[PDB]
C-alpha cells in the first residue's frame, strides 16, 4: 500500500507536471510504442508515427486518469472502476502492458524533473503506478 | 537451443502419443478460459459465453489443431527455431496483431494437457525439457517486432 | 475477488487431494527446480537430490500453508513458526518466482486429480494461488 | 538482441558523457530503494534502511562502479554479448546465486538515472536502444545458469 509519505511525494512530483501532464502523456506513449513494439498491436486504428495527434490527445486521456487516480489515492478502485472495465472486457488488453507503460511514464518524469525525482520520489512512483496498474487489471477473470 | 540427447529424446517420443486434435483443442480452449482477455482474437469464432460453450466450439478445435501441428513442426527443428517460424512471426505481428504474450501463455497450458493426457509419465525431468522447447519456441515466434 | 462458484471449486479439488497435500508440494517444488533452474538460486543451503527429505519436508510445509488459506478462505496469511511476513523481509524473494510455484503446482494437481481438473476448476485453482502470491509479496516494499 | 549501425552510434555517443563510477553506484542505489528486495545479497554493507543511508553507502558505491564497470566493457562487444559475459553469468549463478530477475530490474532502474542524467538528449529513440542493449546484456548474463 501508499505509506503516507508515498501518498505526499506523488501529489508532490504529480503537482510539479502541472499543465505538462498530457504533454508527458503523449511522451510516455511514443517512448512505449518505440522502446516496446509490441504495445502498437492494440493500435491498428492509430497513425503511431511521431508528431501524430492522435499520440497525443490519447497521452492527454493517459494524463487525465492519473490526475483523477492522484485526487483519489485513498479510492482508486472507485475512481477507476470505470475505466478497468473498459481495458479487461472492452479491450482485453493483457496485463504485462502496463508494467510497460508505467516504466515510460517513469522514465519520462525522470527527464522533465530532475529537481524532484529522487531516489525516495521515484519508488514511490514506482508503487503508485503499479497500484494504477493492478486497479486496471482487477476485472479481467 | 539446445537439448540433452535423453531430454531431447523425452520430448521426441512422448509426443507420438498426443492426440493432436485433442490436445490441440483443449491446449487454446483451456486457454481462452483461463485467461479471459486472450479472446480479443477469437471473436469471429463465435459463442464464447460460459467456459463450457468455449471448449465445445468447433472452432476452438479446429484453431488449436492447426496451431499445435506448427508446434509440431518446430520439433524437427530442433536447432535453428527461427528460420522456421520468423515466416509466423511476420504474420502474427504485421498482419495479425498478437502480443507475444499470448505464445508464452500457451505453451504452459499446453504443459498442462499433456500432465492432464499422460498423468505419471509427464514426469518432472520430461515437463522441463518441455519447457525449454516451449519458451524457446515462443521466442523465436517473436524474434523480428517492429 | 473469488467468485463463490470458484471458492467451492477450489474447496472441492483439496479435499480430494486429501492426505496427499504434502506429497504434492513435494513435487511442484522438485518440478520448478528442474524446469525453471533460476529458482534453485534461493535454496542453495537445501539438499537438492532426488528423493530428499529436505525439499519433501518443505513441500508439507507449504501445503500446509495451502491447506490453512483453503480453510480460510477471507484471509491468506500466517502459518508456521515464522511465515506471517516472513517472504517480504527475511526472504526477499523476488516476486516473478511465484507465478513459477503456482503453474508447477498446478501441474502437479493436472496429472494426479485428472478427473476434478476440468477446464473450470483449472481457472478457480489459478486465480486462487494467484490470489496467494498476491497475499504473500502483499508487504515487499 | 539485434541493433543497428544508427543505433550503435546513439548508445556509444551517449555513453561517452557517462560517469561510470557516479552512475554505477547511483543505479545500484536506486534499485536498492525501489526494490527492496534486492538487498538480500547485501548484508554485508551496512545500513540500507532508509535512502539516505543506501545512496551514500560507501560500499554500495564501491560496487555499482564495479558492475557498471563491468557494463560498460560489454558495449564494446555488443556483436557477442552472450560470449562476453559467460564468465559473470557462471560466477551470478554457481558462487553468488544471484537470481537474474535483478539484472532486468537493475537494467530498468539503470535506464531512469540515464534518463534523469541527460533529460531531453535521452530522446524515445535514445531509451529504445538502450532498452535493446540493457535487456541484451540481463539475458547474456544469465545465460549460464543451470
Ligand atoms: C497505466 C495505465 C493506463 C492508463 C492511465 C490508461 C488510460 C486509458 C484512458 C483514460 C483511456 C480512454 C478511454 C476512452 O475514453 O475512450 C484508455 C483507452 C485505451 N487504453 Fe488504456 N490506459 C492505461 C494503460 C494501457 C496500456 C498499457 C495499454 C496498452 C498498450 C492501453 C490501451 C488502451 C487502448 C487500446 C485504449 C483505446 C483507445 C481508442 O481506441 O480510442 N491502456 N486508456
Ligand atoms: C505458439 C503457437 C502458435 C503457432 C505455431 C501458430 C500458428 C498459426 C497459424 C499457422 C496461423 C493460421 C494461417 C494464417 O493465418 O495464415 C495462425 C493465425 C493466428 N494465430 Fe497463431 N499460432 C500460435 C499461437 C498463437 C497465439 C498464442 C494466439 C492466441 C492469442 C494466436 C492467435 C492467432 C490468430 C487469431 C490468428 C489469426 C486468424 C487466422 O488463424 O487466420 N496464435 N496461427
Ligand atoms: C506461492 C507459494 C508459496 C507458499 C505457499 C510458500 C510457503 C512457505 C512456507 C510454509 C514456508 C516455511 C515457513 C517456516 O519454515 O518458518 C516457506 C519458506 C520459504 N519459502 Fe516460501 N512459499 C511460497 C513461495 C515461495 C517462492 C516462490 C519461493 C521461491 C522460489 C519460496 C522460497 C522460500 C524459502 C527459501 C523458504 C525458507 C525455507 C528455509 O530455508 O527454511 N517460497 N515458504
Ligand atoms: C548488469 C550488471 C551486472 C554485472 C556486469 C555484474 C558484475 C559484477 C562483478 C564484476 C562482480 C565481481 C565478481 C568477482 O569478484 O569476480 C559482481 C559481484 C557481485 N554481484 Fe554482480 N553484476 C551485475 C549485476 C548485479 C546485480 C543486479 C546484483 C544484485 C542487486 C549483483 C550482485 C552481485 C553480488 C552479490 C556480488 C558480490 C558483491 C561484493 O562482494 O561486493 N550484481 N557483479
Amino acid at each position: 500500500v501508499l505509506s503516507p509519505a508515498d501518498k505526499t511525494n506523488v501529489k508532490a512530483a504529480w503537482g510539479k507536471v502541472g499543465a505538462h501532464a498530457g504533454e508527458y502523456g503523449a511522451e510516455a506513449l511514443e517512448r512505449m510504442f518505440l522502446s516496446f513494439p509490441t504495445t502498437k498491436t492494440y493500435f491498428p486504428h492509430f497513425d503511431l508515427s511521431h508528431g501524430s495527434a492522435q499520440v497525443k490527445g490519447h497521452g492527454k486521456k493517459v494524463a487525465d486518469a492519473l490526475t483523477n487516480a492522484v485526487a483519489h489515492v485513498d479510492d482508486m478502485p472507485n475512481a477507476l472502476s470505470a475505466l478497468s472495465d473498459l481495458h479487461a472486457h472492452k479491450l482485453r488488453v493483457d496485463p504485462v502492458n502496463f508494467k510497460l507503460l508505467s516504466h515510460c511514464l517513469l522514465v519520462t518524469l525522470a527527464a522533465h524533473l530532475p529537481a524532484e525525482f529522487t531516489p525516495a520520489v521515484h519508488a514511490s512512483l514506482d508503487k503508485f503506478l503499479a497500484s494504477v496498474s493492478t486497479v486496471l487489471t482487477s476485472k479481467y477473470r | 537451443v539446445h537439448l540433452t540427447p535423453e531430454e531431447k529424446s523425452a520430448v521426441t517420443a512422448l509426443w507420438g502419443k498426443v492426440n493432436v486434435d485433442e490436445v490441440g483443442g483443449e491446449a487454446l480452449g483451456r486457454l481462452l478460459v483461463v485467461y479471459p482477455w486472450t479472446q480479443r482474437f477469437f471473436e469471429s469464432f463465435g459463442d464464447l459465453s460460459t467456459p463450457d460453450a468455449v471448449m465445445g466450439n468447433p472452432k476452438v478445435k479446429a484453431h488449436g489443431k492447426k496451431v499445435l501441428g506448427a508446434f509440431s513442426d518446430g520439433l524437427a527443428h530442433l536447432d535453428n527455431l527461427k528460420g522456421t517460424f520468423a515466416t509466423l512471426s511476420e504474420l502474427h505481428c504485421d498482419k495479425l496483431h498478437v502480443d507475444p504474450e499470448n505464445f508464452r501463455l500457451l505453451g504452459n497450458v499446453l504443459v498442462c494437457v499433456l500432465a492432464h493426457h499422460f498423468g505419471k509419465e509427464f514426469t518432472p525431468p520430461v515437463q522441463a525439457a518441455y519447457q525449454k522447447v516451449v519458451a524457446g519456441v515462443a521466442n523465436a515466434l517473436a524474434h523480428k517486432y517492429h
